[PDB]
Order: structure tokens, then sequence, then C-alpha cells
């Protein structure tokens, strides 16, 4: 009974209207603050003396009043699609081992990427910088968001996600200020990891002078390629990148220093296969007789993920056949024959370097 | 003579240029003038307002 | 022992005071969340959440008033009248117009009995779709993970397009159809933002279906 | 009253008493494109007067060219240790924003605290995003930051005559530049980075294994000799590829295994199986 | 063109002489109402002399 | 063609339903269309001129009850 | 003059028709409704409002997209307006008047047969075809040599009876800047 009129007692409170905010310029004086709006207007204001003046500093989010438009409270940073970046879930771990090879491209990523971070010695010792940048490419093959996921899932610490087609941004390509701030927020959270999925598009040539689209987008690349040429240590930050074809991403991108390594994925082994096949065998429950070398001897040059739908295939053609187990001879028939219609529509996966 | 006395009172002293965009019988005309304004002005003065067409 | 009656009258009357602060969640506002206490220069204690606008403005206030900060992650859509900066309620969902409801199909008359020789094609159609629907514990039972992507092509006819409209209104599930070109748009990536409000209101209508067409058109 | 001035708005000026990285006795390549930046960057900085004496006017503009190799921005972090003075690191792209009259105010606050703070150096890192022709409104905004372009241009004809700035400017790809900017009377000074050769091989190769732990064993001219039938390159962050080879391990004192397994690893693309033209 | 004292043009001229003249069209005509304000006139090929 | 008209009077008359004067209106057009048998034309080309016309136009200029089918005669 | 005089005197009337339905400022489309009576709203003013409706207006005319008047203070919905559209280049497009009847053909009988019983018979005798339903067919094609193309479109303008139709020339779809003729064929 006594709680509603707690609450009733809080809007009294709420008759206070919300403050405006604003960043710190400079200061003229102590009574004259030069000030900007987030809008963009600029101010020079007094101050009340609940501020500490040196604590003011230039370039610091504020909130201003609504009359004398002046500094109340304040507040270091605020960044929206960070946590969402954080936000990103994906189990394994022991997806780490499920995804068979390719293992000198795992261990390779697991010393580039995770010993700087822990190990920073062995690197100042010998004289050597440590890498900042690394490239992941499919699908000659396939694996590079489930691999690279599941480092970020794996080493955990701090790490980013980030899509491609959230910078599109429409009007005032500040999703480059955006990449900025970004970048400042990974200073935050230090050490951090970068996703970049699909980095053709943000990665093109301007090879032909053309319409508006393309030059704003090599202007967001500028802001990248330039947060790279630092002016900054990103020694803290780790970046990983995926893309279908490494061909359009300019010398820039494709220079040392901005990006440092350069890893494939390639269209497994039939060892790597016949592994990626076995934990694909796990979970679908089977007929007492399994051999694998069947399928290893008929399935060739198909890519991870289509081997897990050639073993998703057999079973789903084995809800016909109603049987609970099901036999590795309904395996080889769906299984050979579905497969190779894959492979009749596996037209042009031929891909550059 | 008095109409001209009259009239410029109310379309003065200022009146922004607008845009026509289009035509609602009831002689109302969706308007458009910088920057996303848009509005129904029935008014039979001036008109003419057969020949104005949008645009 | 009789007064808890009058604080009742006075929590009731006051509860009509935050009718007028109700009416109405006019503007709305995009959400920056945050949490912060103010030390001085004696105390302040608290929460502190940031605000965006309609018009794209962004403000500062003392948490509202009248939902606490239990939601949300920054968020938008949150009603709030005019010169208040206060949010009396948190409203979803999402957005926008032709992107929010591309199609919202009842269902078309004609059905699988219409078309005929396909009844293999037919088969692995109707499995491919109806599989997860009913037999999902089938999956389960043995492991499985069904199909998601399932490409349509000939040259018409064919008439795959009354193949997949007609088992999709004998779907009874839910089912947006859906235009290749629609995609290309006037800004840079619309459609992007556009796929991923189709795939939210498909996440929220689950299970559904969404049909495309001349992908070809797009994806190359 | 007016700004101070100068009390901006934005950039700010310095972040240099925290800066540079390290001198320029890292890259011992150019020694010729460095004397370029010299005799029109700190020859012009300390004298003023010799000019006039001489009768032979210096100009400010200053362009630099040919990436890869970087080059370009190590001349900048190798000039905050050379000189002390003005330095604006600004990315090209860094200054465009929601409202077109923002960026007559942020680069006219830059020239009038550039000459403010004059003897000045004001650096923009490839303008290539603002120089290229547009017209929609759009992006005719950015039509009105080209316009900027020809203000802080006509600003760079107020500079003169005297005191002062230096305008330096680098991009990684000149063909789209507007002539208008480097046309004689404005930037004058068209600087083109080389692809390293045999002097700035060796002058690499030993100024970056001087900061490694390297074996007796370890030839630098087997390696002026065969990647230098080829490369090229980012030879600098090649050799750091060798000492990364041995960060594959758990290493001590690297070897020429590393080295030619890293040169072999970054990189060879060969042509041509066509190439019996020849 | 400095001694006649005619009003001295170079022709294209970028991107922002499409800009201040005119709007979009042939262009010449309205570059050619400028040389009709300001008469007499020199009209200059810049450059587009190249290899 | 006289579908046209039929076509034209039959949709205008959904309405109201009735409201009888749209069972006026039907016939109303068809007074001069299927009339018909004398052209005019003007009446007339000689430059005489129709005394009912404009007798019975005078009178429904306050049109009230049946001055408009005394008009009708035509 | 007269007809100026006239035209400039009925202002008296308009000034005082002139404060009411004035606010209509601007037009909105809806985005979602919340409940019964409120509706959250978008307008080109590029702020978006969650209000109700001028109560003379039903509220179960209103669908989600919807172009309403409005009144700006309170912003509640004034009038829902049936256009959304268009930009001028399809009522550009939108066609009127006859002209070059039938008679004007060369002589091509079987070819106007064809191309005329298709669109008239149907359009002029829809009943005919309901009986024998059954269905006409969707659509036409003519081409072929220069001589007579186009032409005998003139014609089934002249025949064309009641119901408008709209001429849409070939070159207005292509435009620069991609995606304004996807818009312009589907609006259309
Ligand atoms: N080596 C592998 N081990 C296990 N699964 C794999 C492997 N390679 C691919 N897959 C399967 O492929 C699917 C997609 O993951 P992946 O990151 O390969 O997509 P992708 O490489 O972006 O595809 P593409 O390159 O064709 O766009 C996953 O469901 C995964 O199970
Ligand atoms: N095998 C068939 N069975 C039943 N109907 C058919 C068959 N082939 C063609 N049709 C008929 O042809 C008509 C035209 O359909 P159409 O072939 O254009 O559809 P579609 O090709 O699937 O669509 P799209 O052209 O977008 O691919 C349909 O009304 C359909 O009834
Ligand atoms: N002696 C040298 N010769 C060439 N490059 C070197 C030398 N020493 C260091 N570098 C490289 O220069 C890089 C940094 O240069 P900078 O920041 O100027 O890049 P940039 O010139 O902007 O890039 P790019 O010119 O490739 O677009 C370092 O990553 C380092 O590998
Ligand atoms: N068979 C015909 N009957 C009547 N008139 C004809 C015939 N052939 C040509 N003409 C006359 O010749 C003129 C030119 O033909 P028209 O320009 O209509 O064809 P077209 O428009 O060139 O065809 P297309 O649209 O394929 O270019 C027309 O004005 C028409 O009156």
């Amino acid at each position: 009974t006594k709680q509603y009129e707690k609450s009733e007692n809080d809007l009294k409170a709420l008759q206070s209207v919300g403050q405006i905010v604003g960043e710190v310029l400079k200061q003229l004086t102590e009574e004259k603050f030069i000030v900007k709006a987030t809008n963009g207007p600029r101010y020079v204001v007094g101050c009340r003396r609940q501020l500490d003046k040196s604590k003011l500093k230039p370039g610091t989010r504020v909130a201003l009043d609504m009359t004398t438009l002046t500094i109340m409270r304040y507040l270091p940073r605020e960044v929206d699609p960070l946590v969402y970046n954080m936000s990103h879930e994906d189990p394994g771990n022991v997806s780490y081992s499920e995804i068979g090879g390719l293992s000198e491209q795992i261990r390779e990523l697991r010393e580039v990427i995770e010993l700087p971070l822990t190990n920073p010695e062995l690197f100042q010792r010998v004289g050597i910088i440590p890498p900042k940048g690394c490239l992941l490419y499919g699908p000659p093959g396939t694996g590079k968001t489930l691999l690279a996921r599941a480092v970020a899932s794996q080493l955990d610490c701090n790490f980013l996600k980030v899509v491609s087609s959230s910078i599109v941004d429409k009007y005032i390509g500040e999703s480059a200020r955006l990449i900025r701030e970004m970048f400042n927020y990974a200073r935050d959270h230090q050490p951090c990891i970068i996703f970049m999925d699909e980095i053709d598009a943000i990665g093109g040539r301007r090879f032909s002078e053309g319409t508006s689209a393309d030059r704003e987008i090599q202007r967001t690349l500028m802001e990248l390629l330039n947060q790279m040429d630092g002016f900054d240590t990103l020694h803290r930050v780790k970046m990983i990148m995926a893309t279908n074809r490494p061909d359009t991403l300019d010398p820039a991108l494709l220079r040392p220093g901005r990006l440092d390594r350069k890893i494939h994925i390639d269209l497994p082994n039939e060892q790597a296969r016949l592994d990626i096949l076995k934990i694909h065998a796990g979970p679908i429950t089977k007929h007492g007789e399994i051999d694998y070398e069947a399928i290893v001897k008929l399935s060739d040059g198909f890519n991870g993920a289509d081997l897990r739908n050639v073993c998703t295939e057999a079973g789903m053609f084995a809800i016909r056949a109603d049987h609970d187990f099901v036999v590795q001879e309904d395996f080889m028939k769906a299984v050979r024959k579905v497969a190779d219609s894959k492979k009749l529509e596996s037209k042009l996966d031929y891909k550059p370097v | 003579e008095e109409e001209r006395s009259k009239v410029d009172d109310l379309r003065g002293t200022p009146m922004s240029v607008g845009t026509l965009e289009e035509i609602i019988d009831d002689n109302h005309a969706i308007v458009s003038t910088s920057v996303g304004s848009e509005h129904y002005v029935s008014i039979l003065s001036f008109v003419d307002k057969d020949l104005l067409e949008p645009g | 022992t009789h007064e808890l009656q009058a604080m009742k009258d006075k929590i009731k009357e006051n509860s009509e005071k935050i009718k007028v602060n109700k009416t109405l969640p006019y503007l709305v506002s995009n959400v920056i969340e945050l949490l912060d206490v103010d030390p001085n220069d004696s105390q302040r204690k608290g929460k502190c959440a940031v605000i965006k606008t309609s018009t794209r403005q962004t403000y500062f206030l003392p948490v509202i008033g009248l939902v606490d900060a239990e939601k949300l992650k920054p968020g938008d859509l949150v009603g709030v009248n005019k010169d208040s900066y206060l949010i009396l309620e948190t409203l979803p969902t999402e957005y926008d117009s032709r992107v929010k409801a591309m199609e919202v199909d009842e269902r078309p008359t004609e059905q699988y009995s219409d078309i005929g020789g396909l009844d293999k094609q037919i088969q692995e159609l109707v499995e491919a779709i109806v599989l997860p629907m009913n037999h999902k514990e089938k999956f389960e039972n043995l492991g499985i993970q069904p199909p998601k992507g399932v490409l349509m092509y000939g040259p018409p006819g064919t008439g795959k397009t009354l193949l997949a409209r007609a088992c999709a209104a004998q779907t009874k599930a839910t089912f947006l159809k859906l235009a290749g070109p629609q995609l290309v748009q006037m800004f840079i990536g619309d459609g992007a933002k556009l796929v991923r409000d189709a795939f939210a209101l498909a996440k929220e209508k689950a299970p559904s279906i969404i049909f495309i067409d001349e992908l070809d058109a797009i994806g190359t | 009253d007016v700004l101070p001035p100068e009390a901006d708005s934005s950039i700010m000026m310095l972040t240099s008493d925290q800066k540079p990285d390290v001198m320029y006795a890292d890259i011992g390549g150019m020694d010729i494109q460095k004397q370029e930046v010299r005799e029109a960057v700190e020859l012009p900085l300390t004298h003023f007067e010799l000019y006039k004496q001489i009768g032979i006017d210096p100009p400010r503009g200053v362009l630099m060219y040919g990436p890869p190799g970087c080059g370009k921005t190590m001349l900048a972090k190798a000039v905050a240790h050379h000189t002390t003075a003005a330095f604006i690191r600004v990315v090209g792209s860094e200054f465009v924003q929601k409202y077109l009259g923002e960026g007559p105010r942020m680069v006219r606050d830059v020239f009038r605290l550039a000459k403010e703070n004059a003897p000045a150096i004001i650096f923009i890192d490839e303008i290539d995003a603002i120089a290229t022709k547009r017209f929609d409104a759009q992006t005719g905004a950015d039509r009105e930051v080209q316009r900027i372009l020809l203000e802080l241009l006509n600003q760079m004809d107020g500079f003169d005559q005297n005191v002062n700035v230096k305008v330096i400017m680098a991009t990684n790809r000149a063909d789209t530049l507007d002539p208008a900017l480097l046309r004689p009377g404005r930037l004058d000074r068209k600087i083109e980075f080389p692809l390293p050769d045999r002097r700035q091989k060796r002058l690499i190769f030993s100024t970056i294994t001087s900061k490694m732990n390297l074996s007796e064993e370890v030839d630098l001219e087997d390696y002026v000799a065969r990647p230098d039938k080829i490369s090229g390159a980012d030879i600098n962050s090649i050799c750091q590829e060798s000492g990364m080879l041995a960060v594959r391990e758990n290493r001590y004192i690297v070897l020429a295994k590393d080295f030619e397994k890293a040169y072999k690893t970054v990189i060879k693309k060969d042509e041509q199986e066509h190439e019996f033209y020849k | 063109a400095h001694h006649t004292d005619c009003t001295f043009i170079r022709v294209s001229g970028s991107e922002l002489v499409q800009k201040f003249i005119g709007e979009g069209a042939r262009m010449v005509r309205e570059l050619f109402v400028m040389a009709r304000e300001h008469a007499p006139s020199i009209i200059f090929m810049d450059e587009i002399d190249s290899i | 063609p006289y579908h046209s008209d039929r076509q034209l009077m039959s949709q205008v008359a959904v309405a109201g339903l009735l409201t009888v004067l749209v069972s006026f209106l039907d016939v109303r057009n068809i007074i001069l269309g299927k009339s018909h048998y004398v052209l005019y034309g003007l009446v007339a080309a000689m430059q005489p001129r129709m005394l009912v016309t404009f007798d019975e136009e005078l009178r429904p200029l306050p049109v009230s009850v049946r001055v408009g089918q005394a008009v009708d005669v035509v | 003059a007269p007809p100026a005089l006239w035209d400039l005197a009925a202002d008296k009337q308009t000034l005082q028709s002139e404060q009411p339905l004035q606010v209509a400022r601007c037009t909105k489309i809806i985005n979602a409704d919340s409940e019964d009576p409120k509706y959250i709203i978008n307008v080109k003013q590029f702020a978006k409002f969650v209000v109700d409706l001028s109560d003379q207006v039903a509220p179960t005319d209103i669908e989600e997209g919807m172009r309403v008047g409005v009144d700006r203070n309170k912003y509640q919905i004034h009038i829902p307006l049936p256009p959304k559209i268009d930009p001028t280049v399809t009522m550009m497009q939108v066609e009127e008047k006859p002209d070059v009847t039938y008679s004007d053909v060369g002589g091509c009988k079987e070819q106007i047969e064809k191309l005329r019983e298709v669109v008239e018979t149907p359009l002029l005798h829809p009943e005919r075809f309901v009986n024998l339903g059954i269905e006409p067919p969707k659509g036409v094609l003519l081409f072929g040599p220069p001589g007579t193309g186009k032409t005998l479109c003139a014609r089934a303008v002249a025949n064309r009876t009641d119901a408008c139709f709209i001429r849409v020339i070939g070159s207005e779809l292509v435009q620069k800047y991609v995606g304004e003729g996807a818009r312009m064929v589907r609006e259309l």
C-alpha cells in the first residue's frame, strides 16, 4: 500500500526536465566555457560551483541546463552499437576441435592472435614487433566464421562483432566516425578482437570513378586505413577479416602494417573430410554398420559445409525409410547422388588469391 | 479598388514561394516547399486553379 | 489503522495526475542506456540515462519515470511527451511500413491438387517445408538438422510460383511473399536494414516461410 | 567579442607532446626524397629571410605519392623529431559532418590557429576521398566541402606572404586528384616515393635487422640478390615476417631458415606459364 | 587578353564550373551567357593537350 | 453504341438506392437519347426558334414540383 | 476583370473557412497501431508521434502506412487521405483524348480483329466471357516493321470507350541513379 506512495513521490522528482547533452570545445575563462551541442550549435557559458574546473578538459561529453545552457552533470563516454557488438554468442570451444582442419592455420592464428596478449615478453625480447592483423578467405573451402567464431568464444577476453552491412549509415557516412569511436572503445575495453565479415564491399578498389556510394565507401576506407597507419598503437586490438575474393581489397589493405598476416581456407583433404565426417556422424543415430572410407572415397572436393549438408541429406533422406537407426548404404545412396547434384551446381568455385 | 487593398493584407506582407505537389478535388491542394511541407489550401482567389498543374 | 485508505486516496489522486503526463507519449525517441552516480562537489546517487529524439536530437535525463532501466539495453520508440523528456511507457515493436509488411498472405485458393507431374519434386518440397513443422520430434530422435534454403529453378512453366504459394497456403503457418528487385534501393544499403527487419518479423512470427524470386537479379 | 583567438571548436592542435614514435634513423632508404622534404620543409622553416635575399619564393605546397611501400607518414613521424613546430594530424575524411556549415568552421579554425602558432605545419592524409568530382545534393554537401577545399585553398594563398604554414600531403592514388590543387601556385611540390632499390634494400635490411636478435649465419647479400631480382615490397615488414617466423617458436636467435622461409612465405606470384613470349 | 583587356576565360574547368555556371545542359550556352555578359572575351582550351 | 450508356446509367443508378430520381434519370438521358426520329439541327437551321424550349426552361429556374414535368413535355 | 472581381470577392468566406482545417500540415503515414485508440505515426517532418485521430473519422478507416491529415499542435490524425503517390512521371504517362479511328487501318483485318476482340470484347461485354468462362487472355504483343507500329495503338485510343488507359514510352523507365524506374513501374 505504501510502496505506491513511494513511486508517486518519485514522480515528484520526475517533474525535473532532462538536461541537454553537449561537448566541451575549450574554456575561455572559468565563467566562459566554449561548448557545442551534439546537434551542432556552439555556445559559451559559465557554470556552477559543483564542478572541478580541471576535471572539465576539452573534448568532454557533458549535460547542459535547458535555460542557462550550462554544465550540471556530465558523463565520460557512451556508444550504442558496442554492447551489440559484444552480444554475439557461439557454442564452442569444442567446435574448435569439431572443425577438423586446418591445423597449422588453427595454431598459427592461436599464436599471432592469443600470444601477444598473454606473452608480450617473448616478442619484446627478440626485438620483433607483434603483428596486429590477419586475413581469412573462403569459399575455396569454408569455415571462416566458424573457426574465427570459436576463437572469439574460445579465447573470450574482449571481442567485437562487425558485419560489413552495418557501416552503410545512409546519409553522412559517419559510420566512419563510428569506426573511429568504435576503435576508441576498443581502446577502452582493450585487449579486444575485431571481426570483419564480407570485406570485399568495404574493401573496394574505386577503379572506375563513379557515382556517390563508391566514393563515400572509399572515404570510410580512408578512415580504416589511416587508423591502421597510426599515429596509434594497435598492439592490444586484434582484427580478423573474411571475404570471398582477395582481389578488390586494394594494395592499401594488401599492404602489411595495416594487414600483417594472410591465411586461407582450402578444400578439405580426405583426412580432414574424414574427421569432420566423424564429428558429424556423432549426433545422428546410425545402424551398427558404419564405414567412413566409403563416403571418403566417394566425396571429393566438397566444402566442409557441403559435407555436413551431405550428412543431413543422408538422414533426411532416411526419414523416408522411417528407420530410427540408418544404415550407411542409404548414406552411400543419398549422400553420393545428391552430393553429386551439389557438384553439378558447383559451378565457378575458382577464386583469386 | 477595395479588393486590391483587401487581398494584399491576407497575402501580405511576406509570403513563401511554394511548389504545387498534387491537387485534391476539395480545392485543397497538397503542396510542397522546403522542406517536406505538405498541406491543404482551399482558396478561390487568383485561380486559374485548373491551369496550375503540379510541379 | 484506517489511515491506509487515506494514503490510498492520495495514490489514486496522484495516478490521476499521472494521466495528464501520459497524454500523450507523443514523440518517439531512441535510447542510450547509462547508470551513473555523481559525487560532489554533498552526494547524489541514483541512475541517469541518455536519450535521443525523433528530430535527431539528444538529451540526458534522470532515469524515467515511469518504467525503470529494467527495460532496456539502449532501445528506441520509448514514448515521451514533448518538453517532458521523460518516458511514461516503453513501447514496441520495430518498424517500418513497406519494410514491416512486405506481404501478409491470407491464402491463395489454389493447392497442389491443381498441378500435376511434380509428385517427386513436390514430394521433395513438401518434405523440406513440412518436416520441421510436424516432425521436429523425429529430428530430435534422429539428431537431424533440417534444411533451410531450397533452390527452385526452371523455365516457366513449370509454374513453380503456384507450387510454392499454393503449398504455402497449405502450410497454415505465417507466409511472406517477396520480390527480388525490391531489395534494390535508393540509398546505400537500405536493403540491408530491409532484410534484417524481414527476418526480425519472421523470427517474431516463427515458424514462418519467406519466398523470394529473381534472386539472380540481385545475386550477380 | 570574438574567439580569443584561437579557442576552437575542434581538431585540436598538438597531441605531439606525447608523440612521435621513433626518430628518422629508422628508415635509411630514401636519402634523396628526405632531402627534398628537408629543403622543402625545415630549410624554409628556419629561414624566411634567406629566400627574399636570394630572391626565390618557397612554396608551402607539398605532395607525396608512390605507395606502396609506405614511406609517407613515417616522414611526418620523423618530422616531429626533426622539428619543433605545429602539427596537424587529420584523416582526410575525418571532418565530414552532418551539417556542411561545420566544414568551413573546422578548416578555417585549422588555418587561423595554424598562423596563430606559426611557424607551423599542417598535414592532411589522403584527401583523395574529398578530391573527386560530384554533383548530387546529398554528396552536394561534399561539393560544399570541396568548395571548402577551394576556401582553404584561397586561405592557402592568404598565408603568403611569409609567415607562415607548411602544407604537406600524401595519397595512395593521385589520379582522381583535381589539378586545381597540384597546378602551380598552391601545391608546387610533387614528391614520389620510389620502390626500394639496391641501396634502399641493403639500408632497410640493416636498419630492420639492427632491431632484432640475429644470427651470424644470416646473410643480407643473398637477400639483396634474389628478392632484389623481383621485390619490390614492403621489404621491412617482410624482414619483420622473418622475425615472425622466428616468433613461430620458442626461438632464441633467428636463423636464415626463418628468413628464406619468410621470403617464400610472403610473397612470390610467378608469371608466367605464358611467359615464353620471351 | 591581358593587353587587350578583354576578360580571359579558360574552358572546363572541372567540376565546380558546372556548379557556378548553370545546372545541367550543353552548358556552353550558359558559359556563353557569361561571355555575352562580359564582352569582349577570350575562351582558352585548358588544356586537354596530353599523351 | 447504346451499350456504354446502358453501363453508365446502370452503374450510377446503383446508388441511394431509391432515391427514385435515379429511375427518373435513366429515362431522362434516353428521352433525347432513344427518342431520335427528329434531327436538330438546330432547331433550327433556317433561323427560327423552338417555342416550347425557352418557355418551359424559364419556369423551373425556381423548379419546385410539377413545373419540371411540364417542361418534361419535351 | 469581372471574373477576377468575383474571384477575389470570395476571400471573405474563404478566410472564415481558412481558420478550420488549415492545420492540415503535414501529410503523414502511420507505422504501427499500438492499441485501439493510439497510433504511432511518422511524418516527413521526420519527427514521430503516437496519437489518436479527429473523432469525426471512424477509427476503423486507418491502415498501416496510410497518409493521413493532421492537426499539427495536437498532432492528432485529421482526415485519412487516399493518395500516397505520385511523382509527375506517371501522371505524365496518364493518357486522355482519342484520335485516329478504326477505318484508318490499312486493310489489316485478322490482326485488327484479334487485337480488337482481345481488348474491346472482354471490356465492352464482360458478361459474355463470364458466361462462357474460361477467361480472356492477360495481354498481347505487337511488332514488325515500323509501318505500321504504334498507329493501331492510336486506334485503340479512338475506339476506347470509357475507362482511360495509360500509355508508357520505353525510355522513361530507364534512368540513372538506379532504383528509380522500379518504384516507377511498381507505383504505376
Ligand atoms: N571445417 C569445417 N568443419 C565444420 N563445419 C564446417 C567446416 N567448414 C564449413 N563448415 C560448415 O559450414 C557452415 C557455414 O560456416 P562457414 O563459416 O564455413 O560459412 P562461410 O565460409 O561464410 O560460407 P561461404 O564461404 O560459402 O560463404 C557451418 O554450418 C559449418 O558447419
Ligand atoms: N506443370 C504445371 N502444372 C500446373 N500448372 C502449370 C504447369 N505449368 C504451367 N502451369 C500454369 O502456367 C501458368 C503460368 O505460371 P508460370 O509458369 O508463369 O509460374 P512460374 O514460372 O512459377 O512463375 P515465375 O515465372 O515467376 O517463375 C500458371 O497459372 C500455371 O497454372
Ligand atoms: N625503411 C622502410 N621502408 C619502407 N617501409 C618501411 C620502412 N620502415 C618501416 N616501414 C613501414 O612503414 C609502415 C608505416 O608507414 P605509414 O604509416 O606511412 O603507412 P602509409 O605510408 O600511410 O601506407 P601506404 O603508403 O602503404 O598507404 C610500417 O608498417 C612499416 O612496415
Ligand atoms: N497500314 C496502314 N494503315 C494506315 N496508315 C498507315 C499504314 N501504314 C503506315 N501508315 C501511316 O504511316 C505513318 C507511319 O507509321 P507509324 O509511324 O505509325 O509506325 P511506327 O510508329 O514507325 O512503328 P514503330 O512504333 O514500330 O516504330 C502513320 O502515321 C500511319 O498513318
